[PDB]
RNA sequence: CAAUUUU
RNA sequence: GAGAAUUUGGACAAACUUGGUCAUUUAGAGGAACUAAAAGUCGUAACAAGGUUUCCGUAGGUGAACCUGCGGAAGGAUCAU
RNA sequence: GGACUUUUACUUUGAAAAAAUUAGAGUGUUCAAAGCAGGCGUAUUGCUCGAAUAUAUUAGCAUGGAAUAAUAGAAUAGGAC
RNA sequence: AGGAUAGUGGCCUACCAUGGUUUCAACGGGUAACGGGGAAUAAGGGUUCGAUUCCGGAGAGGGAGCCUGAGAAACGGCUACCACAUCCAAGGAAGGCAGCAGGCGCGCAAAUUACCCAAUCCUAAUUCAGGGAGGUAGUGACAAUAAAUAACGAUACAGGGCCCAUUCGGGUCUUGUAAUUGGAAUGAGUACAAUGUAAAUACCUUAACGAGGAACAAUUGGAGGGCAAGUCUGGUGCCAGCAGCCGCGGUAAUUCCAGCUCCAAUAGCGUAUAUUAAAGUUGUUGCAGUUAAAAAGCUCGUAGUUGAACUUUGGGCCCGGUUGGCC
RNA sequence: CUCUUAAGGUAGCCAAAUGCCUCGUCAUCUAAUUAGUGACGCGCAUGAAUGGAUUAACGAGAUUCCCACUGUCCCUAUCUA
């Protein structure tokens, strides 16, 4: 209300995470490349269809 | 049918009995009776500029929690008198004190969402340095 | 504005917020704030103004170690906490406000650079969380009560509570 | 002061905005000929949608009149000069019955690659638009074209520009040094 | 017929 | 004859003063509401027949919800002698 | 030319409704938004098509129908050729 | 009846009369109201805009009066008053950017003291003069249109079209994988000549130099539902924060902050405000009225709206007119 | 709950012709106001037919302000009986 936000308390959780730095992977590609890529993920090697299809299949 | 009279020579009394049940509706009366800047403090348009003459911080309703830290900001034109609110992960550190500060609604006609009671607004540059680029800090601080 | 450009209408006046949240103009002498000051009146404001000394900070310490320290009345149904105080000292003063040690520092960096040179031990970090106000203020708490019974709550509400009425 | 400048955009997004079976059905189809983006699918579908708009409205207007019999028999002999619809349906209903691929036969990259000639559809890119191949002999960089039923009798590649010949091509120019004082001097 | 609370 | 200043009388009246009326904004010591947050302090009228059935007008009292008098009505606790 | 046909609503056609924009024919601005042009002969001093068409409310302006919605003169006959 | 006009008329005066509009909404008030052609939206019927590329009206700080002239109540003409206001020796003069530039102030908000009559018209005594009319540039992610950010293989690996068999898998190719490579190709560039142009830039051309992911480098959101996509992992633990809505967070959050992966649109992408569809949540086409908001306590009553029926049918004859047919 | 010797200021009203402390405090009026007004109220010591609160007309009632008017004043002069 009357101040009481208290600014030691801030955005302590931008404070205290552990940034490391970003990773180097190579080039994806674009225009319509990346489109000619996506366009064989889905029906030429979909990958693990775990009953009847999945995308991405996060590991379990 | 229904009263709403069929007859062919009556027009105006269905084009009186039209505008007459229009003023129900709850923007038709927003529209030309020109309530938008009579309060609401812009003249009915997006944005205006403010000034930092504190801050101060809110606790919200229940079931809510994690005090929301808003700022007090008097506005040029009006001299009218509304609260803005900064969300950010931190950056209240970054809009310092006493500076120009811009403006803008929280897109439900006024009418503070769920649970910020007596907001109004929300910041989307704080003299003009886009804080934006300085929480996701892709910019310096220019001098403010 | 005006005075965002009385700022680089001169090349020596230094114009900014005062710490104590006033402004704050600088003369190189005595009636250059004249001829300034009439010309805010004059060409870029218009409006009268109020031409005040400026105030200082008043920033007041504990004595020696306190040790005259008698009881507290709270009391709200049960509560009883309270409390005595002592200093510490100039040099590790001017150790904290400039950035050495701070608050999302090492505990064991914090409690033993406690006791490199600054005349503590090394039990100072299982004797308090953190300091304040701002991470920065050189006001310190010491854990040496009892064997505590699950009061988790006493690390947020008294960084929380102690900001006040410190300020 | 001149005159306005006149100017309409050709594309309209659907209105439900983003489900499952209708961006598969984009992903195949706009994969497997391998197009830019959805602003083009969108364009085509979009003058697709509005010459079906004009159509059913003289459709809605009998014969013997100017307009279902004038222009009627213009269009429907424009989609037959397109050489979209072939030459066995003027019959005024079946240009609401065509759809796509219809609009996508006819264009440059997918019709080059029907001769042969490209090897790819996304070889047939760059077939286009790096000055490569002409029409008649003019030389065209684009590949939504729609080809009026009369370059396909003389679609060959560019007069100069090689696998067209006239000049060895210049990155042999760069693997002209590199194949002089490279393989001896 | 006496009778009211219960986070 | 031409003819400058000057000059009488009429109209046009800019500008100005005083009175109204109407509208638009606006300052103002203080008063009397209303809303919100649940932490409260007195009770428990309402939801069961809420333990005195309940609701609408109306008049009077009443720390407080309230209570009581009258004419209604069932949205009830009876579709029945 | 005399003459006078109860008075309208409605509806058909035609005229009007500046033009650009909205449509819409034609026309390879290399394609498209666009423009309104061009297209071909001998290249021995030239032949030629275009620059369409439609909507443009209501108010009028003439133009046919008489169902539909009203309207008026022969009750005291100062009626009608 | 007279005046006055360029010209009828209460346009003004003398006399006389008492009228004129009006619940089919006069009069007064509001307008962030210049009107229209026209925009945005799109089953039908609409709704909301239109200051502004054209037409027409008004204004040249605010009002007022003015001589010249065919035509001004002109304002790049004048006189006076107000409010601004600029100089000076104090004596006096000097004005009107809502024309083009450029400034101020306001504001959330918007370019250049650029060049030229070369185009398109206009002006004069007139083929030559002139025009911030107008045109060429400059700033310019207001809106739009076409489409770079790469192929195409070899190798090797893995799968199955695929003829076979106990193939310990042999063959065809297939599809993905890999920095293991290959020889190709081109503008994004740069920049001779040319073209363009009042002149030059820039494109359309086009010398000659110019590509192997890091360099000739694509981002803006998002991943519990609506709503496509992560039960992946670390930090925080009603704190920090998110979230248009519902809710998440109280010691492994599938919503928080990061790292990976993925989804989206893509040279554009979110946000903010006012709008139209969605909204049959304004309803003529097309709402509801017992209990969800709503049917007047009831009955007269001029409006206004709506109002029983019938007032010449049935024919036959001729004539030519269109379209689909005819061995 | 509680005590005197019975019940403890209700609706109203005010520095009022009742309030010493007092020239109470606040806003307005004027250059300046211990005088006015309109608010405050734990009122030395207001208050309900010892009547409280209002109120149009009226008053040789008391009081403050404003407009006109003047030897009341500046600052006096003169004339008549």
């Amino acid at each position: 209300a009357k101040v009481h936000g208290s600014l030691a308390r801030a955005g302590k959780v931008k404070s205290q995470t552990p940034k490391v730095e970003k990773t180097e992977k190579p080039k994806k590609p674009k225009g319509r490349a990346y489109k000619r890529l996506l366009y064989t993920r889905r029906f030429v090697n979909v990958t693990l269809v775990n009953g009847k299809r999945r995308m991405n299949p996060g590991p379990s | 049918g229904k009263g709403k009279p069929r007859g062919l020579n009556s027009a105006r009394k269905l084009r009186v009995h039209r505008r007459n049940n229009r003023w129900a509706e709850n923007n038709y009366k927003k529209r030309l009776l020109g309530t938008a800047f009579k309060s609401s403090p812009f003249g009915g348009s997006s944005h205006a500029k403010g000034i930092v003459l504190e801050k101060l911080g809110i606790e919200s309703k229940q079931p809510n929690s994690a005090i929301r830290k808003c700022v007090r900001v008097q506005l040029i034109k009006n001299g009218k008198k509304v609260t803005a609110f900064v969300p950010n992960d931190g950056c209240l550190n970054f809009v310092d004190e006493n500076d120009e500060v811009l403006l803008a609604g929280f897109g439900r006609k006024g009418k503070a969402k769920g649970d910020i009671p007596g907001v109004r607004f929300k910041v989307v540059k704080v003299s003009g340095v886009s804080l934006l680029a300085l929480w996701k800090e892709k910019k310096e601080k220019p001098r403010s | 504005e005006g005075l965002k450009r009385l700022s680089k209408s001169d090349p020596c006046v230094l114009t900014y917020m005062s710490e104590s949240g006033e402004h704050i103009v600088a003369g190189t002498g005595e009636l250059h704030l004249e001829i300034c000051l009439q010309d805010l009146e004059h060409d870029h404001a218009g409006v009268p103004l109020k031409i005040s000394p400026p105030v200082v900070a008043y920033r007041e310490t504990v004595e020696s170690e306190s040790s005259q320290t008698a009881l507290s009345k709270s009391p709200n149904k049960h509560n009883r906490i309270y409390l005595k105080a002592e200093p510490i000292d100039e040099e590790v003063s001017l150790a904290i406000e400039n950035g050495i040690i701070n608050p999302r520092d090492d505990f064991k960096a914090r409690a033993r650079i406690m006791a490199d040179d600054y005349g503590w031990d090394v039990t100072d970090a299982r004797k308090i969380w953190c300091f304040g106000p701002d991470g920065n203020g050189p006001n310190l708490v010491i854990d040496q009560t009892k064997a505590v019974q699950y009061l988790h709550e006493i690390k947020d509400s008294v960084v929380a509570a102690f900001q006040w009425a410190t300020k | 002061p001149r005159a306005p400048r006149t100017y309409s955009k050709t594309y309209s997004t659907p209105k439900r905005p983003y489900e499952s079976s209708r961006l598969d059905a984009e992903l195949k189809l706009a994969g497997e000929f391998g197009l830019k983006n959805k602003k083009e699918i969108y364009r085509i579908s979009f003058q697709l949608s509005k010459i079906r708009r004009a159509a059913r409205d003289l459709l809605t207007r009998d014969e013997k009149d100017p307009k279902r019999l004038f222009e009627g028999n213009a269009l429907i002999r424009r989609l037959v000069r397109v050489g979209v619809l072939s030459e066995d349906k003027k019959k005024l209903d079946y240009v609401l019955a065509l759809k796509v691929e219809d609009f996508l036969e006819r264009r440059l990259q997918t019709q080059v690659y029907k001769l042969g000639l490209a090897k790819s559809v996304h070889h047939a890119r760059v077939l286009i638009t790096q000055r490569h191949i002409a029409v008649g002999k003019q030389i065209v960089n684009i590949p939504s074209f729609m080809v009026r039923l009369d370059s396909e009798k003389h679609i060959d590649f560019a007069p100069t520009s090689p696998f067209g010949g006239a000049r060895p091509g210049r990155v042999a120019r760069r693997n002209a040094a590199r194949k002089a004082e490279a393989s001896g001097e």
